[PDB]
């Protein structure tokens, strides 16, 4: 997520109102940097462990 | 130059 | 930038005030090149006093 | 466009073209806009409805105006009678008049502009054929807007691309001929010249469309050897140079189109990149030449 | 006819093309994002309330146009400030066209990405952007 709130990468959807949409340009999602507390990420293996 | 030169072996 | 001397002080008051640059992205040397000639005092500051 | 055709002396596209010099660069240096083709017989069947809605709508400027001058008017005499009914000096009566006539004079003059307007927007569309330019984009955006159903125009090489592939040759090499057969030295001569490029055009089993490229290529490395100093320089032939100019320039225009952007950034780009190909393929033949030492 | 005629200098096509500026003295400029933003919102909204179509979805574009047609003029407003700051780093051996073409891409770039904010000048703003924008173009240049 965003690393701050309600911020795009690029500045596009910087705007406050802009909430729970992605922005095309940099293909990101805004909303608070609470979300950033709550989603994962999954490595992909080449190899079964 | 755009030119197209052939060479009209024929 | 500094209290005078004498002066009574009240708690939650400011003792001593400072200003603290803001984050801005840029080029080392070319920039650095440039931010020597222009652009001075062009960018934020934050209140840390 | 090929610098060596748009600056010849004689410049094959004008006379193939039928067109001035001056009106030829102006469109190679993204100048003034220029109609391509018109419907002219899809203009005629309504050529009178046309006429009737002008009148219309010159009549409906012709009421406003004339509204406008009936209130100024009557607040003018009210108020010259108010001061009269003070008794004032005859200078205030003066002053008062002649900033109500005036008032009005600057109404009827502007009624006068639209009006004038209107009549030029009539003439250069009632009068309107190809190879027509239009220097000042305020009309043309007018003319677009009020009537942009008929005449489609743009300004570019790629503008002159349509012109020439929808224009046929035989047609006017017969014209030509039939008019050579008459008289008229004058404008005999004209002809003449006229049709020997046409003729020339028909006889080359070839299409004018080359005149306009879309793939510049480019000379094999060798040939414009690339040369290390005891520093490792750049110093061979400036080939490299212009080549630099005119891919940089290209990328420019394509992520400038991708990004998105108003039309006079695009034209001032894209005029700039035409004089980078007229540059490459000849440096000199036509205003300042480039110099970097 | 077949008269030879002179050419005419880039430059001076570029003055022509802009004499039709007139800046707003930096004061209505605010309004004038007030309907960008509107605009960047209702063309999302208009996305997002694809579902809904009315009279009521052409009202949002209202909005819209005023927005595109309020941001052809905020692009218009900068051009004389872009070619000053342009023209003050000139002699390094670019064309000033080159320079001139690459702060229109920073101001481009920069205020479609910015908000009032009750920030620094818009003017400083592009000025800033403009000048990181040709000086990055210098330096790659070499
Ligand atoms: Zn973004």
């Amino acid at each position: 997520g965003p690393t701050r709130d309600w911020e795009c990468y690029c500045g596009k959807y910087k705007r406050v109102r802009f909430k729970g949409i992605i922005c095309e340009r940099c293909g990101v999602e805004v909303t608070r940097a609470k979300v950033r507390r709550e989603r994962m990420g999954h490595i992909e293996l080449a190899a079964p462990v | 130059l755009c030119l197209n030169v052939e060479v009209l072996s024929s | 930038g500094i209290v005078r001397i004498g002066a009574e002080v009240r708690d939650g008051d400011i003792l001593v005030g400072k200003v603290t640059p803001k984050g801005e992205t840029e080029l080392t040397p070319e920039e650095r090149l440039l931010r020597a000639i222009f652009g001075e005092k062009a960018r934020e500051v934050r209140d840390t006093s | 466009t090929h610098i060596w055709y748009f600056k010849g002396v004689p410049s094959r596209l004008g006379y193939l073209l039928d067109l001035a010099p001056k009106d030829l660069e102006k469109i190679i240096y993204f100048a003034a806009y220029v109609i391509t083709s018109v419907d002219e017989e899809m203009r005629h069947n309504e050529l009178s409805t046309l006429e009737a809605e002008m009148a219309v709508e010159r009549k409906a400027v012709e009421d406003q105006r004339d509204g406008e001058l009936e209130a100024r008017a009557q607040k003018l005499e009210a108020d010259l009678a108010e001061l009269e009914a003070e008794g004032a000096k005859a200078d205030a009566r003066r002053k008062v008049r002649d900033g109500g006539e005036r008032e009005m004079r600057q109404i009827r003059d502007r009624a006068q502009r639209e009006l004038d307007r209107l009549e030029d927007i009539w003439s250069t569309f009632t009068k309107l054929a190809p190879k027509q330019l239009i220097v000042d984009e305020n009309l043309y955006r007018e003319l677009v807007d009020r009537y942009g159903e008929y005449f489609t125009g743009a300004m570019g090489a790629e503008s002159i691309q349509k012109l020439i592939e929808n224009f046929d040759i035989d047609a006017e090499a017969e014209s030509l001929r039939d008019v050579i057969r008459n008289g008229k030295g004058q404008k005999k001569l004209r002809a003449l010249k006229r049709l020997k490029v046409v003729a020339a055009f028909q006889q080359s089993g070839n299409s004018p469309m080359g005149m306009v490229l879309d793939a510049v290529p480019v000379i094999p490395p060798e040939l414009r050897p690339m040369v290390q100093l005891d520093g490792g320089r750049f110093a061979t032939s400036d080939l490299n140079d212009l080549y630099r100019r005119v891919i940089n320039r290209n990328n420019r225009l394509k992520r400038l189109i991708d990004l998105g952007a108003p039309e006079i950034i695009v034209n001032n780009e894209k005029r700039m990149l035409q004089e980078s190909v007229d540059a490459l393929f000849d440096n000199g033949r036509r205003g300042r030449p480039v110099t970097g030492p | 006819l077949d008269a030879q005629s002179p050419a005419a200098d880039l430059v001076r096509v570029y003055l022509n093309g802009i004499g039709k500026t007139a800046l707003l003295n930096a004061a209505g400029e605010v309004e004038l994002a007030k309907r960008i933003e509107a605009g960047l919102y209702a063309e999302h909204l208009l996305e997002t309330r694809k579902r809904l179509g009315e009279n009521r979805k052409r009202d949002l574009a209202a909005v819209v146009r005023d927005g595109e047609a309020a941001r052809r003029h905020l692009l218009e407003a900068n051009l004389r400030l872009v070619v000053s700051l342009a023209k003050r780093y000139t002699g390094r051996g670019m064309p000033l066209l080159d320079l001139i073409q690459e702060g229109n891409l920073g101001l481009i770039r920069a205020m479609e990405k910015f908000d009032y904010t009750k920030g620094f000048k818009f003017s400083t703003y592009a000025t800033w952007w403009i000048r990181q924008a040709i000086t990055r173009g210098m330096a790659d240049q070499s």
